[PDB]
RNA sequence: CGGGACCGAGGACCGCGCUCUGCAAGGAUGCUGGCGUAAUGGUCACCAGCGACCCGUCUUGAAACACGGACCAAGGAGUCAAGGUUUUGCGCGAGUGUUUGGGUGUAAAACCCGCACGCGUAAUGAAAGUGAACGUAGGUGAGAGCUUCGGCGCAUCAUCGAC
RNA sequence: AAAGGGAAGCGCUUGUGACCAGACUUGCGCCCGGCGGAUCAUCCGGUGUUCUCACCGGUGCACUCCGCCGGGCUCAGGCCAG
């Protein structure tokens, strides 16, 4: 016998996504292989957002996407792997270009009215398959009834 | 242009008339979706039973 | 066939969803010069030849 | 036809894994069952006692569902069946289903030594 | 579905005041703050008055008829002219509306 | 747009009715599959290129899949019969699937596909005679 | 330099090398004999050598005591509803929920419709009541990712402010 | 059919007796000889296709193709062993 005081590990992460979705088995398949024969660590991260559930991928608003917009982002390309939302709160939309997983009718309807584009993420990897120029964009995790109540 | 589909005649032979693709016919494929909503809708016939 | 386009756009408060995906082709993603010409070299084969 | 080539087919064990005092109660059937209670001593292990099944009992991938020549059983109904295994005379055999009727038996075997395939029970209903 | 329980895998294992007679529908006053008041302006429309083709009229928005009674104050208005007619309304929201150039007007 | 040889793959991974699940190995009925194996690489029915070759009355019969014609079904498959010479049959089968890259990865099972059923289309030889073995059955 | 035992995993080539026409160098080949069938192999019954308490329950720390078991077949015990809660999948999204009802029907299905309503979108106080931007929705330290290589900084955390 | 000097039953491993499942029976490739036929190669026309590959009709006049039958040779073949 060997003296194992310590444990080995099993792996505590998510290594594929839980869902069924035909169409997001083909996007993990694409970013399996962008995050293997690449070096650009945005792949990496991408992948595992699309292994993530939904309360793990909180939405994102475009009061949200024009906050982080300001101060030399205006070029570059947003990059959200949930769901953007619309904010009515946000009078004016300015000119963006947003890769996302989903988007709502009304998000998309006011960003090609503000005059900016609305990608999926495999047009996404089709243009910045290194993900150059963009911007990251994560919803707010802990804006949950149940994280309020933890 | 949106794609087109051939009308067929009661002989079998296409009469020289087509029609445009309706739209619904390029919505997503998701079974899935189709599982679960099948699941549902397959109940709501059932007739009680009970000893 | 002629009127399954208004049967559509009489349903209220639904529409056409939008799909996750644009382009359901993978091959063509994978094998297209954009994705291609930024990869780095291979790094093996398919199968790999026993060391020791 | 002969078989493709392949290891020697190993069994860790030939013996069945029987029930713990099956062989003393007719109305325990001799299928194993995990024994449960806490001072069993076939649970515990005590030497001179029946074996309980395990993973280390498995056997080799290669050989895994091989019959003695060398093939692998699959189950045929009709002539369509049969004809399933047209690119696999060498890895599998065709074993016709036991609710098959004579005729339909004498079918399936033409069928089979045409194509170059090992029936497994081809004498049956003669 | 009884197929996918854990027992079938588990088989062989085992102050203040009271009120009487309170009737809700005196305390009805729905709010909404004037961040959201463009909202109730129809989406043409308040496309126009925020891009800036309507630059001799003013929109009239009745809050009682989109259900609410309150207008409270959290946010900011654009610099365009609104009448709104509300029964109840919070100071910061009347300045806030004044300084947008229109006028809080009471009805009931 | 939504629809692909991808998507039809992971739609119909899992069950089809051309599919022959058992223990020793899950095989197809498909028409359009060399080998009978359930595998993308063999599922004729979703590629949009593929192969099948089936018996005729003597020699083989092939089918390809013709990628303008996919919503035209009697008219989607080209078909040749090869009734000649066996080395002749395997020369027009591997052009077919090898010369303009129409499945090149499927010629190998496509020429050993038309051999197995120029193989099975000779006369069968007779068996020889069952041996009578031990004490009870030989007497 | 002899003598003996057990073992032969892998399956085109690629490598490290050497004593370099080649090799003992990233895993056994070559030569030969008998037999080609119950001979090898397998199943069952029995003898032989060695091994081997009767199961379940209960109790405590454990045994022991105690309880149940003549035998076989069939029956035989964590279910359903309502309401919460956390997590997974799905649709839509500041909204969401057609199915109380109405229309319709190939008629208990499927399809369609909308007023109200529920929950959410605002909180706090016993109550009367009042009700969320100084600032690119703030400062500072981190922070994945991006970068024009100067920086910009998601989520989240810590800390000081503001309403 | 068998066992039995105050229990049987069970585990590991031989043996005896009884009873069995497989495997095997030859295949492929060459070199000669004899048959039986021209769905040999090229060219022409049509048709289809993956647009350069095929099929069909004419052309072969037998040192070319395709089967069959006799030999000879190489290789691969079942079980136990040296």
């Amino acid at each position: 016998g060997i003296d194992l005081r310590w444990k080995h590990v099993r792996s505590s992460h998510r290594k594929a996504p839980k869902s069924d979705n035909v169409y997001l088995k083909l996007l993990v398949k694409l970013y399996r292989f962008l995050a293997r024969r690449t070096e650009a660590p945005f792949n990496k991260v991408v992948l595992r957002r699309l292994f993530m559930s939904r309360i793990n991928r909180p939405p994102v608003s475009l009061s949200r996407i024009a906050r982080n917009l300001k101060n030399g982002n205006e070029k570059k390309t947003v990059v959200v792997v949930a769901t953007v939302t619309d904010d009515n709160r946000l009078l004016q939309v300015p000119k963006m270009e947003v890769a996302a997983l989903r988007f709502t009718a009304k998000a998309r309807a006011r960003i090609e009215a503000a005059g900016g584009r609305t990608l999926t993420l495999d047009q996404l990897a089709l243009e910045k398959p290194t993900g150059a120029n963009t911007l990251l964009l994560r919803g707010p995790k802990n804006a949950r009834e149940a994280v309020k109540h933890f | 242009s949106r794609p087109t589909v051939t009308v067929f005649g009661a002989d079998g032979k296409p009469t020289g008339a087509t029609e445009v693709l309706p739209k619904v016919f390029s919505a997503p494929i998701r079974p899935d979706i189709v599982k679960h909503v099948h699941t549902g809708m397959a109940k709501n016939k059932r007739q009680p039973y009970a000893v | 066939i002629k009127q399954l386009d208004a049967v559509y756009e009489s349903k209220k408060g639904f529409f056409l969803p939008a799909n996750i995906v644009s382009q359901a082709d993978l091959s063509r993603l994978i094998n297209s010069t954009e994705i291609q010409s930024v990869l780095r070299a291979p790094k093996g084969e398919a199968r790999t030849k026993r060391a020791c | 036809v002969a078989a493709k080539k392949h290891v020697p087919i190993v069994k860790k064990r030939t013996k069945r894994f029987m029930r713990h005092q099956s062989d003393r109660f007719k109305c325990l059937d001799s299928a194993w069952r995990k024994p449960k209670g806490i001072d069993n001593r076939v649970r515990r292990r005590f030497k001179g006692n029946l074996a309980m099944p395990s993973i280390g009992y498995g056997s080799n991938k290669k050989t895994k569902h091989m019959m003695p020549s060398g093939h692998k059983a699959f189950l045929v109904h009709n002539v369509k069946d049969v004809e399933l295994l047209l690119m696999h005379n060498r890895t599998y055999a065709a074993e016709i289903a036991h609710n098959v009727s004579s005729r339909k038996r004498i079918d399936i075997i033409t069928r089979a030594k045409q194509l170059g395939v090992k029936v497994t029970n081809a004498k049956a209903k003669v | 579905p009884t197929r996918f329980s854990k027992t079938r895998k588990h088989r062989g294992h085992v102050v203040g005041m009271r009120h009487f007679h309170l009737l809700r529908n005196h305390y009805w006053r729905p709010s909404i703050n004037i961040d959201k008041l463009w909202s109730l302006v129809p989406s043409d429309v308040r496309e126009q008055y925020l891009s800036g083709q309507k630059k001799d009229t003013a929109p009239v928005i009745d809050l009682l008829s989109h259900g609410y009674a309150k207008l409270l104050g959290k946010g900011r208005l654009p610099e365009i002219p609104v009448v709104v007619r509300a029964r109840y309304v919070s100071a910061e929201a009347e300045r806030k509306v004044k300084e947008a150039g229109g006028v809080v007007e009471l009805v009931a | 747009s939504n629809v692909s040889a991808d998507l039809i793959w992971e739609v119909s991974r899992n069950y089809n009715s051309f599919l022959v699940k058992q223990r020793t190995g899950t095989f197809s009925r498909d028409a359009l599959n060399l080998t009978n194996q359930h595998s993308r690489k063999h599922a004729g029915f979703v590629n949009d290129k593929a192969l099948g070759i089936v018996p005729a009355e003597k020699g083989v019969k092939v089918i390809a899949k013709k990628v303008k014609a996919a919503n035209k079904p009697a008219s989607s498959l080209y078909t040749v019969t090869y009734k000649s010479t066996a080395r002749k049959a395997y020369k027009a089968i591997a052009s077919q699937a090898a010369k303009h890259g129409y499945r090149a990865d499927l010629r190998q099972a496509a020429v050993a596909r038309a051999s197995a059923i120029l193989r099975s289309q000779r006369p069968v030889k007779p068996e020889p005679p069952k041996k009578l073995r031990g004490a009870a059955a030989r007497r």
